[PDB]
């Protein structure tokens, strides 16, 4: 409904450009992941394809919702716009169950080391994804019927809804910054303890880091709504921040999927013998 | 230490039996179990093994399957079962133990038992006086001879197996009452050379 | 695999206090499995030598194994009269396990020429077996035949005398009964 | 005797070493001393060097953790064995004199002096399912030609031969382990005794294990089972001070005490390798190569000593558990029971030879 015309082309140019550049990843990780022979029964690599089908989705209808929206300007309801939104909301939510699934499997690697062949395997791990993938779409149709009324962005949901949801957002968010932070503690521990693991482990959490701030905004603005929800141009950033929120979803599966070089691989010795000597 | 080995006898050929190798002082998790068969005037053979703390078997290749070995713990015993037994598997089966860990050689041996798979059944012998005094076609052994009933250049011949199946050895004294003893037939002879 | 292993020689002949020396020759590699044993008759085998060199505890000094290539070597350097029996050769370094042809140990003696003797069939025994006999001979190997024709003989020869230290050896050919008076 | 020998894929190096086994006494370990015969007209200006590592893939090999190595290298010495005695002058071993003796003018020696406190080469089981490099502490002797020691080294002229880093039993057994408790539940103010007591401190593989248990249940409850567990604990240091109990033999014994009772009996269980096949993650005495070997022995580190640098410390523990009935007048299904625990050395004793998988 609100979009400036300045705003509106270069939003929509994008939004486009982004949701494109994502699906193309998406859909060539989950290509180039799908039925091999060591990328497919492993649970990391496992995850990673959940994660990146679940991106991949969430990107799509979302694109397709934001055109609709500052565009097109459907609005053909309170329900069926509400069918949208639930489906970006489950496609989101999934897709930070899978960063958490992905974070507690290196957490769990990390804190026992041989426990990643006794404690997650292909079962398992297919179980916990599905677990993940309840609990999403759970949330994702509470709010096709739980509405009641309150939201100055999102039309036709629920209030306290929505706090809840930013909670149990956060804490998934807040439960993965401190599976990486402890993961890199105890990496320079060990370094510590064995010089008597520098450069690449803060690198990748940096790369993590700049995910943070990708998605990080977002949930201030929805806090921001729930206490004052009292100015007008917070909805035209919290699209902006939307936009950097779709930017998260191209930057995630490829720093995820691209940075192993074994993945990307994947796409003369003598023995010993003896002899005599002899004695003095 | 004295592994004691028992069950050994006369079996009819296809038949089955069952050597047992009792071991004092051996724990048969420290220790592996070999049973060597030597046969009639030829070369020791080596017929099975087992290492308990391995679980693992070994069998020669020319008793694949006709032949079990099995061990139980709790009696630090071992066991051979033999069945299909083919007239090539007659011989003084010995049971030996070797260290289990970095075996060094087979260290303590039984005192072998005695395996006959023949097919013939058990007879007497009879006597013919040639001074030498020969006996013919008996079976099993063994069979005892005295000249001069045991005050008599004396020898006597090993007893020789014939296709037969029965058994015939001789005795020769250089110059009385030849007593002839047959044990597992339980008779006596006596002939005047 | 199976490693087939060559005792050499299969018989000596050797007074107290000579160095006595059996070789045994492997097919393949065998690196240093290799252990000798010794069986009087009637009694079982006894460890003597194992890895081809190091000596069982409780075996007398005389005992001395060597080894050079695949070849390996038993030497009792001053020969006892309780040493002389049957010294086998055990390879026990791949499955199964493969013992020697046996070696075996006589005590050398003058030479003896045997006592021929015949005997034709009895009576009893042919109502059938010709009987030939040498006693008090040596070497054990002997090769002259008696008067009779060459049929199916068992040949029995007794264990080295401990008297005389010689043999005795009591053949005995089965014919038809129209062939003993003609002997 | 018989000396060891490897060749590069090249055959323009070769190493010689007199064993494979390096005995670890406590105080000070055997050195591994060698020698390294090279093609000078093949090496015209390169260097010929020997590396001891130390590796440790505690982490899964079949895995990867992304920007992270679970590899460590405890240990990692280096010599330049030609030219020779670049540094300085070193002494010659016996074995090193006859090797060059054997070997012409183009043998050159190498030794190192490995310190005290390090891992035993100890490798766990991978299971039915794994492959590859086995997990768990094990060194390496490796011999390249390098014209630096940072660069490259062509796997086509380097040799590398997996040495072994063993201890065996102390000569002087300890005293023998006991251990009592005495547990007092709210039913009955009267104490339920527990004592065991093995019979020695030092086992050795293979050889039964027996536990003098003897219980006195002067309280009001009954004891419905005793258990026997020979357990192995792995204290590995990689990343934490993590542990891992796993139950190497066990007995289950229904020998009740009735109250106010007495119960002496003695537990004999032998730890052996046939019936532990499938549980992963078991630390085992350490293979060559792809082998059969026994149970992993106990480590015999110093008292005192840090165990941060300690890669893999084995330890064992007979446990002994009485399984004491809950019931009472109302109540649940509930059956508490009370443990004590017996740490014993299950190690091999000094031997002559130790030939790792033949
Ligand atoms: C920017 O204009 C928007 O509102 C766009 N939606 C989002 O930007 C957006 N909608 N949801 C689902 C959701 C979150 C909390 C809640 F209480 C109920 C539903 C997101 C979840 C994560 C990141 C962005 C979004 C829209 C026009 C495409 C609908």
């Amino acid at each position: 409904m609100v979009l400036n015309p300045s705003q509106q082309l270069a939003i929509a140019v994008l939004s486009l450009t982004l949701g494109t550049f994502t699906v193309l990843e998406n859909l060539l990780v989950l290509c180039v992941i799908l039925h091999s022979r060591s990328l497919r029964c492993r649970p990391s690599y496992h995850f990673i394809g959940s994660l990146a089908v679940a991106d991949l989705l969430g990107s799509v209808i979302f694109v397709y919702s934001f055109i609709d929206f500052h565009v097109f300007h459907r609005k053909d309801s309170r329900n069926v716009f509400l069918f949208k939104l639930g489906g970006v909301t489950a496609s989101f939510t999934a897709s930070v169950g899978s960063l958490f699934l992905t974070a507690i499997d290196r957490y769990i690697s990390i804190h026992r080391p041989l426990a990643y062949k006794r404690i997650v395997t292909r079962p398992k791990a297919v179980v916990a994804f599905c677990l993940m993938w309840t609990i999403a779409i759970v949330i994702a149709v509470l709010p096709l019927l739980g509405w009641n009324c309150c939201s100055d962005i999102f039309p036709h949901i629920d209030e306290t809804y929505l706090m809840f949801w930013i909670g149990v957002t956060s804490v998934l968010l807040l439960f993965i910054v401190y599976a990486y932070m402890y993961i890199l503690w105890k990496a320079h521990s060990h370094a510590v303890r064995m010089i008597q693991d520098i450069r690449l482990a803060k690198t990748l959490v940096l790369i993590l880091v700049v995910l943070i701030i990708c998605w990080g905004p977002l949930l201030a603005i929805m806090v921001y709504d729930v206490f004052g929800k009292m100015n007008k141009l917070i909805k035209t950033v919290f699209a902006f921040c939307s936009m950097l929120c779709l930017l998260n979803s191209t930057v995630n599966p490829i720093i995820y999927a691209l940075r192993s070089k074994d993945l990307r691989h994947a796409f003369e010795s003598c023995t010993t013998a003896s002899s005599s000597l002899a004695k003095d | 230490v004295q592994l004691v080995e028992s069950g050994g006898g006369l079996v009819q050929p296809g038949g089955s039996l069952r050597l047992s190798c009792a071991a004092s002082g051996f724990n048969v998790y420290s220790s592996s179990i070999h049973w060597v068969r030597q046969a009639p005037g030829k070369g020791l053979e080596w017929v099975a093994s087992i290492s308990s703390y391995y679980g693992y078997t070994y069998y020669a290749d020319s008793v694949k399957g006709r032949f079990t070995i099995s061990a139980d713990t709790s009696k630090n015993t071992a066991y051979l079962q033999m069945n299909s037994l083919r007239a090539e598997d007659t011989a003084v089966y010995y049971c030996a133990r070797s260290r289990q860990f970095w075996y060094s050689g087979l260290d303590y041996w039984g005192q072998g038992t005695l395996v006959t798979v023949s097919s013939a059944s058990t007879k007497g012998p009879s006597v013919f006086p040639l001074l030498g005094c020969l006996v013919k076609d008996y079976f099993p052994e063994p069979v005892t001879v005295s000249w001069n009933s045991g005050a008599l250049g004396v020898h006597t011949f090993p007893a020789v197996l014939q296709s037969s199946g029965l058994y015939s050895l001789s005795s020769v004294v250089t110059v009385y009452i030849c007593n002839v003893n047959h044990k597992p037939s339980n008779t006596k002879v006596d002939k005047k050379v | 695999s199976d490693i087939q292993m060559t005792q050499s020689p299969s018989s000596l002949s050797a007074s107290v206090g000579d160095r006595v020396t059996i070789t045994c020759r492997a097919s393949q590699s065998v690196s240093s499995a290799v252990a000798w044993y010794q069986q009087k008759p009637g009694k079982a085998p006894k460890l003597l030598i194992y890895s081809a060199s190091s000596l069982y505890s409780g075996v007398p000094s005389r005992f001395s194994g060597s080894r050079s290539g695949t070849d390996f070597t038993l030497t009792i350097s001053s020969l006892q009269p309780e040493d002389f029996a049957t010294y086998y050769c055990q390879q026990y370094k791949y499955v199964p396990v493969t013992f020697g042809q046996g070696t075996k140990v006589e005590i050398k003696r003058t030479v003896a020429a045997p006592s021929v003797f015949i005997f034709p069939p009895s009576d009893s025994q042919l109502k059938a077996s010709v009987v030939c006999l040498l006693n008090n001979f040596y070497p054990r190997e002997a090769k002259v035949q008696w008067k009779v024709q060459s049929g199916n003989s068992q040949e029995s020869v007794t264990e080295q005398d401990s008297k005389d230290s010689t043999y005795s050896l009591s053949s005995t050919l089965t014919l038809s009964k129209a062939d003993y008076e003609k002997h | 005797t018989r000396v060891f020998k490897k060749a590069s894929p090249n055959g323009k190096l070769t190493v010689y070493l007199g064993k494979r086994d390096f005995v670890d006494h406590i105080d000070l370990v055997e050195p591994v001393d060698g020698v390294v015969l090279v093609d000078p007209e093949y090496l015209k200006e390169r260097r010929v060097y020997v590396t001891l590592t130390c590796a440790f893939r505690y982490g899964r090999e079949d895995l990867d953790v992304l920007g992270l190595t679970f590899r460590k290298d405890l240990f990692v010495a280096n010599v330049q064995s030609f030219p020779p005695a670049p540094e300085d002058k070193k002494p010659l071993t016996r074995l090193q004199e006859r090797l060059i003796k054997k070997l012409g003018e183009h043998a050159y020696p190498f030794t190192f002096e490995i310190p005290p406190n390090l891992p035993c080469s100890v490798t766990l089981q991978p299971g039915p399912e794994d492959t590859g490099k086995a997990c768990g502490v094990d060194y390496e002797v490796k011999a390249f030609c390098a014209e630096n020691l940072e660069e490259k080294i062509h796997k086509r002229n380097s040799v590398r031969l997996v040495i072994e880093k063993v201890q065996y039993a102390p000569e002087r057994p300890g005293p023998q382990p006991t251990a009592e408790t005495t547990r007092q539940f709210l039913m009955s103010d009267k104490p339920l005794h527990l004592e065991a007591s093995l019979d020695k401190e030092i086992y050795y593989h293979g050889e039964p294990i027996s536990v003098n248990v003897h219980v006195t249940n002067n309280t009001n409850k009954t004891v419905k089972k005793i258990k026997i567990s020979v357990r192995q604990y792995a204290d590995i240091c990689l990343f934490n001070t993590a542990q891992y109990k796993c139950p190497v033999a066990m007995e289950e014994a229904d020998d009740t005490v009735a109250p106010s009772s007495t119960f002496c009996k003695v537990y004999t269980l032998t730890p052996f390798l046939a019936n532990n096949r499938e549980k992963r993650g078991l630390a085992l005495d350490g293979k060559l190569k792809h082998e059969d070997t026994n149970l992993a022995s106990s480590t015999l580190l110093r008292e005192g000593a840090n165990r941060e640098i300690l890669g893999i410390i084995v330890s064992y523990k007979v446990k002994v558990k009485l399984v004491v009935s809950r019931g009472g007048l109302l109540g649940d299904l509930a059956s508490s029971d009370v443990a004590v625990e017996l740490p014993f050395t299950l190690m091999h004793p000094k031997p002559k030879e130790e030939p790792p998988h033949r």
